[PDB]
């Protein structure tokens, strides 16, 4: 269909691995040809996970005959069982494993695994990595979670975080700090830190908190229906959104909406004579839909940036994005290829391209200030420092990370403007 | 427990599915009224909403993913928690090409697994066309509905043989040919003996149930039921007889061309 | 049998497109191989690379002829956008093999339809046949049949090596009284070297197994010479080549005397941290034994397990002959046992795969991440102490951080 | 010859309309070739008393050969000289739905019965209107829309009209008007036809008189009952007179915006 050199999302099985390795005691036994191991490298190196990603690969080098591949998958299931001792097993098929005729769950049941085995369907040719993560989450919630008694203290569930997320670690620290400072405890952050036991306990929290909608929204809906746990909707990225999120979780839990804004530096700093040059700067906004909508609110309100184009790479969340874009006077640019993004930036000629890894590079080729506000990123954008995005400290981060490229440009452009690079023009009266 | 509600008439066999949904909602179990009949008359008879939205054509959005939520396409309306109607894109609505439209297939691959108590499967309107027999893939307790008209009972027998045709691997059972006769026709009785099927809740008519109008409602939600309790009588019992396939009267349809029973 | 960690052969494309320019690689497959190229290239993809994935959606799954027509359309579109292409490559991938979408007949279909200037060739980096470096092997081996023949003693050392090092090698080697070297002066055009009965090819990178077979099919003559990685490897390689081409050793001793001195001095300077450290040569790239002989002898190392995905003893026997037969080899690859052997043996330096590198380093193991040596210059004299340096790096970093 | 696309919803008056319209075509003295698609074999069987063997009947007795499709057996000639063929729907599960009727038409043309006759009245189903199922519409020149008089049936005829516009891709098939399956004199459809830019020919209700599945074994034109009156049959006679002169070919437009008034 197309020559894809840049693909924002990855294959569905990669998202399934995100969820699997996010958990503690969950093996993702995956049917896959020899070589499809490469994603373990992504997890090991980009995110720098000490322990190897707890996923196995029934690599069929050249016994592609269904009799053989089934045996490899079965053997790998059982081997992953008594090797890594997981409390539950995740089994699915990837790419050619979908092409090869296998019963990805029937065999897993047939081996009579005492630990629960969650059967996964991942259509490897019409879906993407965000879907895959969300669906794997839905599956583990169905299998493991079960309605039980509400905890005595209102417990909020941090639904959504997974591994290899955009700052899915500092961010949950920040959100937990805000929530517990208001008083609500967290029952079990479900992925990016939740044993299958934690998922078993997901039915005791009062009200869910959908941290990252894209990877976890379907689990949130299932929670609302089965577990009867209402889930919040607003993502607290920024200050305005953070206040709204605080009020919303207060209402869902019936508590006071106290906010520790003593850390809030971004409002005051943006409202400073030092940085009034920001007003009237077109910013192009790309990346996954949640982060883009939140960045839209921040750029338009907190910073006074005039947003020129909002696009996303996940079609699954297009409708909210087109709603928002019609809000901001623009039209959404939901796409999947880097070409249309390059064209949109070229035509609109922004001055601050907040976007995914590829938008960063598009910026650098075009000489426009760049920043990263989304999921597709290499190892560099996964920092060691405390760099959340939601919460008040997230607002501070947002401020500095977004302003830093513009300041780089300004002091760069100054050093050019300065006489060291400007002793080339002269005028003598009437020439 | 998928209950494919077959038949010939438009408003017939479609009011019936809504009555099944109402009875099963009274029974409490979640119900999946997927109508998708070309006549916007399947979710109408249960919700009262004649044509809420036809998004199952997916024109405003290009493909399935765009609907981050089911709320746009699926609808609740009344106790029928899931009343959704595809409508079909024939030459009547848009271009169409084949009258398949594969909309039944779109509901097959719709969104995420909203399983609940499987599906009640109003569905249908395909009956037969080579390559336009999609609903057969999820049919599990397919039931054919007929009025007194001989064309309609022929429609039954044809459908039963046709479902046995494709259900070479699906092997859908048919617990009974619940009908929609109006005048207690003994010809349909002789047929039910001939087809060796089960038809107990077939007294539902097109005249006795407020003439099967399109302004009022069905079963519990409409005014004072029907003839005090006539509507409930056959339909609560249907939700206590066919509520599962515990009585699999599934035979071989017509044993040997037992259609030449025109009489008069 | 078991979990194999080696990547698909498409990882060959990553350096193949740079080394053999004017060559586009259509890796027809799924989004999965697309992602693999994405991640592996890392920063190349931004620099307008010469590869890409022709994704097979469900639409292009059942109808093989439909997929063929769409692929022809895609190819025409690419060559229109990339007129500079001289040899397109229809490299198959695992989905492509499963769909049995024969790209050979497709290459026949679109050979000269959109211009005879694009010589479309077909190989297969699919993980279902090749293993990592077997990609470049397969690519060049499919190159071989299209190559012309020759009627002179021609030195066909296979050009899978960085142009700077290649220029160094050809300079010294021609200095050793040798003529045709498959060194196209500009190196920016299709080399099209002649392969005849008197053609003599010298294997340069070990992974090129089926290339050896292909040249043997073309009547070419192999050189059983130790591979030019370190000091003895490069020395024996040059000496062997000099003999077989007909050159004496008298001029050779003077030609590369200074290079030999630099190689030995640099290795002695970089192996200071490398003093009897145990090396577990995990099977990752089938390149291991050639590095091993260097380490164990002239670096002063102690090999434990010099494994390999595949073993081509026909071209490995020379290199192994210098290897001390103590250290065992491995034809059986499964992380389920490889990691256990590593953990039990406690080797001080292990060449794990990248996905195993960080985990293994977390278990008190200095891991030499192996993806470099294929990609970084580690060949010949000037770049032997360099190789020893990358090997001494992990232990020195461990030393600093305790 | 003079060909009309008669598309029935599937109502019981399919026989009463097709067979008796054809009978009147012959009553005025003209050669008839009725194509009544009714796998139950009722739409045309009454002109001969017994169940007529169509193209499909003999083409079923033989496997795939037309030389044993003899005239009287592959198109049964009915009363008053009505040689009326049928279309027996595909065997349950297998066989393209179109294939059957397509082969009926192709066999009628193979012996050149349409040229042999002066009538080609073309009664085909209107409930399933897939490309193959709606293929018979293309062959006919004019079109009359036989139907019951209720809102289920008005939706059915709008589906028929949609199939007509779909087959309008091929040639320039027109629509003579709309009639009923002996149900009502277009009191429930005429304003709808006006809505779709069409006319519904005022076909007098004939279901009011005594009716059976196909009026026992012979319909109103083939038995002594003769509906109510010879004028009740003169209704079909005047329809036949219109079908020679073929007035009002005007093609309606599809109406999917709840104009059915279900
Ligand atoms: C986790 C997947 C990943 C990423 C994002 C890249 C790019 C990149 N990989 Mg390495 N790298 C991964 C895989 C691969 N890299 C590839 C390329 C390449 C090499 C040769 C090199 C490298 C390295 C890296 C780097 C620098 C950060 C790092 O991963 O350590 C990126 C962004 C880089 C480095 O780490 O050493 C200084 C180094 O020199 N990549 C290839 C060859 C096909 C592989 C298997
Ligand atoms: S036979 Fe198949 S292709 Fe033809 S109209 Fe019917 S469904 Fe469409």
């Amino acid at each position: 269909m197309k020559l894809t050199l840049w693909t924002y999302e990855g294959p569905p099985h990669v998202g399934a691995m995100r969820v699997a390795t996010g958990m503690t005691g969950m093996h993702y036994v995956l049917h896959a040809p020899q070589g499809d191991t490469y994603a373990d490298l992504l997890f090991t190196m980009i995110e720098r996970r000490g322990k190897r990603p707890p996923v196995s690969y029934t690599t069929f080098q050249a016994r592609d005959l269904g009799s053989d591949t089934a045996e490899l998958f079965q053997s790998a299931c059982r081997d992953a069982y008594e090797r890594f001792q997981p409390q539950a097993i995740m089994v699915g098929s990837s790419c050619t494993a979908e092409l090869i005729q296998d019963d990805t769950g029937g065999l897993a049941d047939a081996l009579s695994l005492p630990v629960p085995v969650v059967h996964l369907e991942l259509p490897s040719y019409q879906r993407k990595e965000n879907f895959g993560a969300d669906e794997s989450f839905l599956q583990i919630c169905r299998k493991l979670a079960r309605p039980m008694e509400r905890t005595e203290k209102v417990s909020c569930n941090l639904l959504g975080p997974t591994a290899l997320g955009f700052r899915h670690r500092d961010d949950i620290l920040e959100v937990t700090r805000l929530l517990e400072g208001m008083g609500i405890a967290v029952n079990a952050v479900a992925p990016m830190g939740a044993s299958p036991a934690d998922i078993a306990r997901l039915g005791a929290a009062h009200f869910n908190v959908l941290l990252y909608p894209e990877t976890g929204e379907s689990a949130a809906r299932w929670a609302e229906k089965t577990l009867k746990q209402p889930y919040t909707k607003t993502v607290p990225i920024g200050v305005g959104a953070t206040r709204d999120f605080v009020a919303e979780v207060a209402a869902l839990a019936g508590v006071a909406p106290v906010a520790d804004d003593s850390r809030l530096r971004q409002p005051w700093w943006s409202a400073s004579v030092d940085s009034t040059y920001l007003t009237g700067k077109r910013v192009f906004l790309f990346g996954d839909a949640t982060h883009v909508i939140a960045a839209a609110r921040v750029a338009r309100d907190e910073m006074g940036f005039e947003v020129v184009g909002m696009g996303c790479y996940n079609r699954e969340f297009a409708r909210p994005m087109r709603a928002a874009a019609k809000g901001y006077g623009l039209e959404a640019l939901v796409t999947d290829d880097y070409l249309e993004v390059e064209e949109a930036i070229q035509a609109l000629a922004p001055e601050l391209i907040l976007g995914t890894q590829m938008e960063r590079h598009i910026a650098k080729r075009l000489g426009i200030p760049c920043a990263v506000i989304s999921a597709p990123v290499h190892v560099q954008d996964f920092p060691a420092r405390y760099s959340p995005q939601m919460g008040f400290e997230g607002a501070n981060v947002l401020f500095d990370t977004w302003i830093h490229p513009l300041t780089m440009g300004l002091e760069e452009h100054l050093l050019t403007m300065f006489r060291e690079d400007f002793e080339f023009h002269d005028e003598a009266g009437p020439s | 427990k998928v209950f494919a509600v077959y038949g010939k008439g438009g408003i017939g066999k479609s009011t019936t599915s809504s009555n099944l949904s109402a009875a099963f909602s009274i029974l409490g179990k979640r119900v999946l009224q997927i109508g998708c009949d070309p006549k916007h008359d399947s979710t109408f008879t249960l919700t009262g909403s004649l044509v809420p939205t036809v998004i199952d054509v997916l024109k405003d959005v290009d493909f399935h993913p765009e609907e981050l939520r089911p709320e746009d396409f699926v609808f609740e309306g009344f106790n029928g928690v899931m009343c959704v109607e595809a409508g079909g894109p024939p030459a009547g609505t848009g271009c169409g090409g084949y009258v398949v439209g594969q909309t039944v297939k779109l509901l097959k691959q719709h969104h995420l697994l909203d399983d609940t108590d499987v599906v009640i499967f109003d569905v249908l309107g395909d009956v037969v066309c080579g390559g336009f027999a999609a609903p057969l893939q999820h049919a599990d307790q397919a039931v054919v509905v007929t009025a007194n008209d001989f064309d309609s009972i022929y429609a039954m027998n044809r459908i039963i043989a046709a479902v046995q045709a494709k259900s070479k691997n699906y092997k859908v059972r048919l617990a009974g040919c619940v009908a929609n006769r109006s005048r207690a026709t003994d010809e349909v009785d002789r047929f039910c003996k001939e087809t060796n099927f089960r038809r107990l809740a077939h007294m539902p008519d097109l005249d006795a149930i407020r003439r099967s109008r399109l302004k009022k409602k069905t079963l519990f939600e409409m005014d004072e039921d029907q003839d005090v309790l006539a509507a409930r009588a056959e339909y609560i019992r249907l939700a206590e007889s066919l509520w599962r396939g515990l009585d699999p009267i599934d035979p071989h349809s017509l044993p040997d061309r037992e259609i030449f029973e025109l009489l008069g | 049998r078991g979990q194999r960690e080696v990547f698909c052969g498409l990882t060959g494309i990553i350096w193949l497109h740079r080394k053999m320019q004017d060559a586009f690689f259509l890796v027809v497959g799924s989004r999965t191989c697309a992602h693999l190229l994405q991640s592996a290239a890392g920063v190349m993809i931004f620099a307008e690379p010469r590869f890409g994935t022709a994704v097979l959606e469900e639409k292009d799954l059942a109808g093989l002829a439909d997929a063929n027509a769409e692929l022809d359309r895609e190819v025409d579109r690419l060559l229109a956008r990339r007129p500079d292409i001289r040899q397109l490559f229809l490299v198959g991938s695992c989905p492509s093999e499963v769909i049995k979408l024969d790209l050979h007949r497709a290459a026949e279909r679109l050979s000269a339809h959109h211009g005879p200037a694009v010589r479309v060739y077909n190989f297969s980096g699919s993980g279902i046949e090749t293993t990592f470096t077997q990609g470049e092997d397969a690519c060049l081996a499919s190159i071989v049949p299209t190559l012309p023949a020759t009627e002179a003693r021609e030195l066909l050392l296979v050009g899978a090596l960085p142009d700077v090092v290649e220029d160094q090698a050809v300079s010294l080697l021609t200095q050793l009284g040798i003529g045709p070297v498959r060194c196209l002066p500009a190196h920016h055009a299709a080399e099209a070297p002649g392969v005849g009965p008197n053609t003599v090819f010298a294997l340069v990178q070990p992974f090129l197994g089926d290339t050896h077979g292909a040249l043997t099919r073309r009547g070419a003559r192999h050189i059983a010479a130790p591979f030019p990685f370190g000091e003895e490897g490069t020395t024996l390689w040059l000496k062997a080549i000099a003999d077989e081409f007909g050159v004496s050793a008298e001029t050779f001793e003077a030609v590369t005397a200074a290079p030999r001195a630099r190689a030995r001095k640099a290795v002695a300077a970089a192996s200071e941290g490398l003093r009897g450290k145990s090396v577990f040569f995990l099977p990752d790239s089938q390149l291991e034994p050639s590095l091993a002989r260097f380490l164990t002898r002239e670096c002063g190392m102690s090999a434990v397990e010099v494994g390999t995905p595949f073993l081509h003893r026909g071209i490995l026997g020379p290199d192994l002959d210098l290897l001390a037969e103590g250290p065992v080899l491995s034809e059986g690859q499964d992380v389920e046992r490889q990691l256990d052997r590593v953990r039990a043996a406690r080797p001080d330096l292990t060449v794990c795969g990248l996905g195993l590198a960080n985990p293994l380093e977390a278990e008190g193991f200095t891991t030499k991440w192996a993806i470099e040596l294929v990609f970084t210059p580690v060949h010949f004299y000037e770049q032997a102490g360099d190789l020893a340096g990358l090997f001494s790096r992990p232990v020195r970093r461990r030393a600093i951080l305790r």
